[PDB]
RNA sequence: AGCGUGUGCCUACCCUACGCCGGCAGGCGCGGGUAACCCGUUGAACCCCAUUCGUGAUGGGGAUCGGGGAUUGCAAUUAUUCCCCAUGAACGAGGAAUUCCCAGUAAGUGCGGGUCAUAAGCUUGCGUUGAUUAAGUCCCUGCCCUUUGUACACACCGCCCG
RNA sequence: AGCAGAGUGGCGCAGCGGAAGCGUGCUGGGCCCAUAACCCAGAGGUCGAUGGAUCGAAACCAUCCUCUGCUACCA
């Protein structure tokens, strides 16, 4: 986290308060803020053992030198709503085999992991192909 | 007989006196025509008539009627936004603003750099659908020697 | 040795099974079925049907 | 209007009337149905009757795309499905070619079953509206029978010459 | 320098007073069990400059420049 006015100050506070109000909230305050398919996620859920992700992270920011970031947490779970008391941790996601890591912004709250990490590699092309048509055909 | 007035301006677009006056003001973006046969009731006016025999009275109180929906007591959920996000509030959005915000909303989701934003850099669909054999702009290809 | 070996199967393709030798692939549920269709049709001449149409 | 279907089944699940709340998706309270018994005297669409639009890529077309609300599930991101507002593209009758069809038939139009925790542009059946054209021929494509010719029998997609 | 041609819209040749003309090629489709032959479909765009008539100009007509073809000299 580097930004400005993102979620406080002149332009931009997240639905009309700051990410300083949304700390103190409990859980419950947060989830009537307008993003329905969030409000599935807690009123059905709450907490499937994703306890072993929220620990990790709190200690982690608590331990790590001030002015610098942790080392990571990892997961292989792609599904967590992104929370502001999440902000500032750094956080690897499992792919099929590879751990992206990202920084968590204020900006991303409300947001899964996993539009963070991509799963396949984005395309080129090419150079049709030999039965690429009604041509390719014919040797001997 | 009222030969008084045609072709007209009003905010951000040219609106003809020519059409009826609901579907005239649908030229003006973020305003379909569902959202004019209502904003026209709450004004109280005809629709039975052309947009050229409307006076400059009239339509004074039309963008004021359009532009605080709210205190004129259409209905949140009948807006193009609520909760825009980030601005904490409903709101309506109208013709050169809409395109202002939209940009926004674009440039954000490259900002956090989610799956959003690549697909829109990247110029292929945002929402679950099969480019395989959609598309084309393209199809010019050879294989043979 | 472990502290689980199985996980959620309550609705979907994998918590019913067609009776062949608990084959799937081959989706069937009809007027209580859990019979399997190349089976079926060797179970034309017994009983459940006639071919009569 | 018709063929059907429905919980008590697989392991956790059906079809819904009625009352109340919501613009809608939907929520909530009660009751029936093992079914010619309850849903359902299946109060469906096209069609029919009266307004509005006017030859304009138009209010035709609804692709693309932004924001918001619900439902299923252990989980919905590469948007499961559904709803609301906004955005408004190609497309203005289609080359070379080619498919299918003879009477409740073609075509138009809706519905049930199948897969199904959530979900048909598919498939399988059913009703409803209902024409034009033919009563023939071997021209093309192909098939049956006889006669004839053959260097073919891996059978003309054959064999074979410089 | 005398005469001639041209100054691409894929190629090559450059067709005429209506914005690619001809020939060819490439790429794709069609026909066929398949190939050839045969039949169709393409492609961002003052076509060197300065002007006039014109609805318009590679193309209707001029004034200039350059490159080449044939002829051929000033240097």
């Amino acid at each position: 986290v580097e930004q400005k006015k993102k979620r406080t100050f002149r332009k931009f506070t997240y639905r009309g308060v700051d990410l300083d109000q949304l700390l103190d909230m409990s859980y419950e305050q947060l989830m009537q803020l307008y993003s329905a398919r969030q409000r599935r996620r807690l009123s059905r859920g709450l907490r499937r053992k994703q306890h072993s992700l929220l620990k990790r992270l709190r200690k982690a920011k608590k331990e790590a030198p001030p002015m610098e970031k942790p080392e990571v947490v990892k997961t292989h779970l792609r599904d967590m709503i992104i929370l502001p008391e999440m902000v500032g941790s750094m956080v690897g996601v499992y792919n099929g085999k590879t751990f992206n890591q990202v920084e968590i912004k204020p900006e991303m709250i409300g947001h899964y992991l996993g539009e963070f990490s991509i799963t396949y590699k984005p395309v080129k092309h090419g150079r049709p192909g030999i039965g690429a048509t009604h041509s390719s055909r014919f040797i001997p | 007989p009222e030969k008084f007035q045609h072709i007209l301006r009003v905010l951000n677009t040219n609106i003809d006196g020519r059409r009826k006056i609901a579907f005239a003001i649908t030229a003006i973006k973020g305003v379909g025509r569902r959202y004019a046969h209502v904003v026209l009731r709450k004004a109280d006016i005809d629709l039975t008539k052309r947009a050229g025999e409307l006076t400059e009275d009239e339509v004074e109180r039309v963008i004021t009627i359009m532009q605080n929906p709210r205190q004129y007591k259409i209905p949140d959920w009948f807006l193009n936004r609520q909760k825009d996000v980030k601005d904490g509030k409903y709101s309506q959005v109208l013709a050169n603003g809409l395109d202002n915000k939209l940009r926004e909303d674009l440039e954000r989701l490259k900002k956090i750099r989610a799956h959003r934003g690549l697909r829109h850099f990247w110029g292929l669909r945002v929402r679950g659908q099969h480019t395989k054999t959609t598309g084309r702009r393209g199809r010019t290809v050879g294989v043979s020697k | 040795q472990q502290l689980y070996w199985s996980h959620p199967r309550k609705f979907g393709q994998g918590s019913r099974s067609c009776r062949v030798c608990s084959n799937r692939h081959g989706l069937i549920r009809k007027y209580g079925l859990n019979m399997c269709r190349q089976c079926f049709r060797q179970y034309a001449k017994d009983i459940g049907f006639i071919k009569l149409d």
